[PDB]
């Protein structure tokens, strides 16, 4: 094929380039240190009331989904929109938690769609939300035996506004047309209800710290990310290493040269990269491409056999009877301790010959 | 609030050269017993550096052209940072890097700063609203020893380099830029970029013996070797003699 | 389906101001999210400003970064569009899109749009 | 086809939009010519034209060379609506207005 002929003289003629195919994907990006501060919504003081539920606007951080376990039992993982999973492959440019203590008897209420008493008159959840909604029990944290309460809500309510508004307006509320304007009595009291947190009461109405997070996207680009690859560091192979910005194939391995705190890479004569540091764990490495040559077919003619012989220029024959010469390996001869006329010259003092059964010979 | 100092007038500054000296890392590469040819801003040699000395209070505004080399032989640390602004009108913004007790603070602000800024910080007055804070805990700093302190500030495409290196020198005749290399190191990459062309230094006077050589930089293409452990053993100017550039 | 329109200005001088009003109307605005989008004569589309409902931050973008700010008023139902240092490359027919931040890329309602010209 | 003034240019090789998305998408390697005039005296009336359709939603970009003429029903949200044609349940295929 690469003689444009279908009768081959007598002699070696290189064909083309062997070369060693990478193995892995290893990334190795650096250890994120910009989190997002997701500790001052789950691990704050006790809790924010549900009339005035506060967010805070989580945007321009890395937020991993991860810090969130290792926690209370937290249950009732209910998220709308994504899969529980696989939030750590996507990013929203804004992120909206809510805090608020509601009764636990009915949590179901607060879901889209699902409508009634609670989440009616305090906070309304859109049919469309695409967050994560997750709630656990804080009674050992957040009770006393005397009656608690610290955390009010809404009852006197006269219809369905908009969602997603804090109602923090408590002006005097009429049941009817009856002008009372400003009584203070039966029929017209004060539209604000309150709470008693007793851990003698059951688990039916007991608090519960509940959380929702709304993911908002818009045209802005993307801020809120997730964590990255970081795969595991594997050397002694050939892997397509994908560093911050050196990308490429070779081999890695141990290197003794002892880099500069401030310098992360290294060149070298042709200007190609040779040592690399590891970002997240300081260990320098030396980026070597796998084994590499030219293969060479010597045929002692299609006029009188077919049996060829391969060498591979530049390799140790181990990484392909065989044998090792200076010139590279040798596969498809075989070594004689004698020695004839050079007839197919291959190098290092070493040539080929088709003697006598018939086979190719190297001496 | 600021107060200008009295009794204090003029002084005409001397000149003096630089033994080859001003001399830092290009790139962030690493490279051993490699003569790379470099195109960027460095010190050429044998400059007549400025002689700015105080025993008394020499503090004038000098320009920040293309780069700024500042070295320092002191032994009671005078000198604790710097101002660099285009106007110095409170109207733009303008870095200032302050030395504290036990960290360095570097703010980009356009703070009060007054005609005579010194040295617990009585240089301005107010704050107005600033697009960059950093404190960096780790800050910048025998009888018969002396510091010398080296600072190379390069202002090119946006981000404001900062080259330090620290040295103990022995105290000689009447003092100036001594023989060898330094190679200084990059220590400072902040994300900036506002427009710098004037700056000034900050002294502190510890009411109950130093001196800066400030240079300038200019495009040169100079010779590097590195040695095998990866650091810089001497400099080819390549534009100072004829056996400069035939090396 | 439910759509209002858009008023203002149709020419300014190169320098001058102008105060564009998205009017709405019968909708549920303030859990929604409102911007702008203009369109170049003889180009496609580009995204100007947005404003959100839940918590009102506003995002421009990278060109009229200092140069065009809005503000959503509830009362009214309307958004406004107050441009400053009008350039002469800049004209462009704005178009109001509001979208629900729980959903897709795709916006859901477009305005109307006017074109103004700039000398 | 019929189209609007402005989306004359999404008709080109590599040109996005809308009309290049869903409607009518051209490969890269188009070898083709595309001729367009102006029809306001034989398309339009001052009575309210609504007699031209033209698909703003789609799952996905319409590949080059395909004739969409389903009526699926678009789904703008999470919402199974089975068909309705109501909240975040758009038509996906809308009318122009030609005056
Ligand atoms: C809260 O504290 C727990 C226990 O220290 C920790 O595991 C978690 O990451 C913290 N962060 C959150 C989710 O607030
Ligand atoms: C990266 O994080 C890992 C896990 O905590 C830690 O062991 C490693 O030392 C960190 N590397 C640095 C220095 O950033
Ligand atoms: C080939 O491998 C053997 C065993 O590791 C080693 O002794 C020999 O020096 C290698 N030769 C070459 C050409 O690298
Ligand atoms: C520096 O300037 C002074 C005054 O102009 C001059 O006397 C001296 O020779 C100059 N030195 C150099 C290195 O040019
Ligand atoms: C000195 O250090 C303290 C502690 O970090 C800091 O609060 C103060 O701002 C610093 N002072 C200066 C010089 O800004
Ligand atoms: C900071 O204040 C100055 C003076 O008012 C102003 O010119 C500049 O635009 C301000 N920058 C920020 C961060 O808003
Ligand atoms: C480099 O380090 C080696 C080992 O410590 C040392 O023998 C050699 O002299 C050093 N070279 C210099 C002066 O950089």
């Amino acid at each position: 094929c690469t003689l444009k002929s279908f009768t081959v003289e007598k002699g070696i003629y290189q064909t083309s380039n062997f070369r060693v195919q990478p193995t892995e994907s290893i990334v190795r990006f650096p250890n994120i240190t910009n989190l997002c501060p997701f500790d001052e919504v789950f691990n704050a003081t006790r809790f924010a009331s549900v009339y005035a539920w506060n967010r805070k606007r989580i945007s321009n951080c890395v937020a991993d989904y991860s810090v969130l376990y290792n926690l209370a039992p937290f249950f009732t993982f209910k998220c709308y929109g994504v899969s529980p999973t696989k939030l750590n492959d996507l990013c929203f440019t804004n992120v909206y938690a809510d805090s608020f203590v509601i009764r636990g008897d009915e949590v179901r209420q607060i879901a889209p769609g699902q409508t009634g008493n609670i989440a009616d008159y305090n906070y309304k959840l859109p049919d469309d939300f695409t967050g994560c909604v997750i709630a656990w029990n804080s009674n050992k944290l957040d009770s006393k035996v005397s009656g608690n309460y610290n955390y009010l809500y809404r009852l006197f309510r006269k219809s369905n506004l908009k969602p997603f508004e804090r109602d923090i307006s408590t002006e005097i509320y009429q049941a009817g047309n009856k002008p009372c304007n400003g009584v203070a009595g039966f029929n017209c009291y004060f539209p604000l209800r309150s709470y008693s947190f007793r851990p003698t009461y059951g688990v039916g109405h007991q608090p519960y710290r509940v959380v929702v997070l709304s993911f908002e996207l818009l045209h802005a680009p993307a801020t809120v990310c997730g964590p990255k690859k970081s795969t595991n560091l594997v050397k002694n192979k050939c892997v397509n290493f994908n560093f911050n910005g050196l990308k490429g194939t070779g081999v890695l391995t141990e290197s003794n040269k002892k880099f500069l705190p401030f310098q992360q890479f290294g060149r070298d004569i042709a200007d190609t990269t040779d040592a690399v540091r590891d970002p997240q764990t300081l260990e320098i490495l030396d980026i070597t491409p796998c084994s590499f040559g030219g293969v060479s077919v010597i045929t002692p003619g299609t006029n009188t056999s077919n049996q060829v012989a391969v060498l591979y220029q530049g390799v140790n024959c181990t990484e392909v009877n065989v044998f090792q010469t200076r010139a590279g390996c040798l596969i498809g001869a075989e070594y004689v301790n004698n020695s004839y006329e050079c007839d197919i010259p291959i190098g290092a003092g070493i040539c080929a010959s088709y003697q006598t059964s018939q086979s190719i010979i190297a001496y | 609030q600021c107060v200008n100092l009295t009794t204090r007038t003029q002084l005409p500054p001397a000149y003096t050269n630089s033994f080859t000296r001003g001399v830092y890392y290009p790139d962030k590469v690493f490279r051993s017993s490699v003569l790379h040819s470099t195109q960027d801003l460095f010190l050429p040699f044998f400059s007549n550096v400025t002689w700015f000395h105080v025993i008394r209070f020499d503090n004038p505004v000098l320009p920040f052209n293309d780069g700024v080399y500042f070295a320092s032989i002191e032994k009671s640390n005078i000198i604790r940072g710097w101002i660099f602004g285009t106007t110095l009108d409170s109207k733009t913004q303008s870095l200032l890097i302050v030395n504290n007790a036990t960290n360095v603070v570097i703010k980009v602000c356009e703070f009060q700063f007054c005609n005579d800024p010194f040295l617990e910080f009585r240089v301005y007055s107010s704050a107005n609203n600033c697009t960059f804070e950093y404190v960096s805990q780790p800050f910048l700093m025998q009888g018969n020893f002396k510091n010398l302190r080296e600072f190379v500030f390069k202002n090119i495409d946006g981000y404001f380099k900062i080259y330090s290196k620290h040295t103990p020198i022995i105290v000689r005749e009447p003092e100036d830029l001594p023989q060898g290399f330094s190679a200084l190191e990059p220590l400072v990459d902040l994300p900036i970029g506002i427009n710098i062309t004037r700056f000034q230094t900050l002294l502190a006077l510890h009411r109950s013996a130093a001196a800066y050589y400030v240079g300038y930089l200019q495009p040169r293409t100079f010779l590097l070797k590195y040695n095998e452990n990866g650091t810089i053993t001497d400099a080819v100017d390549c534009a100072l003699d004829p056996l400069s550039e035939t090396k | 389906e439910v759509q209002l329109v858009e008023s203002g200005g149709g020419l300014v001088q190169p320098g001058g101001s102008l105060r564009l009003s998205c009017a709405a109307s019968d909708f549920y605005f303030d859990y929604y999210e409102m911007s702008w989008v203009r369109q170049a004569p003889g180009q496609g589309l580009e995204w100007v400003s947005t404003i959100s409902g839940l918590g009102g931050a506003t995002y421009y973008a990278d060109s009229v970064k200092g140069r065009f700010t809005i503000s959503r008023d509830n009362s009214k139902n309307t958004l406004y569009l107050q441009m400053n240092s009008l350039r002469a490359e800049d004209t462009a027919l704005y178009y109001c899109a509001t979208r629900s931040p729980f959903g897709d890329y795709a916006f859901s309602y477009w305005g109307q749009g006017t074109l103004v010209t700039v000398s």
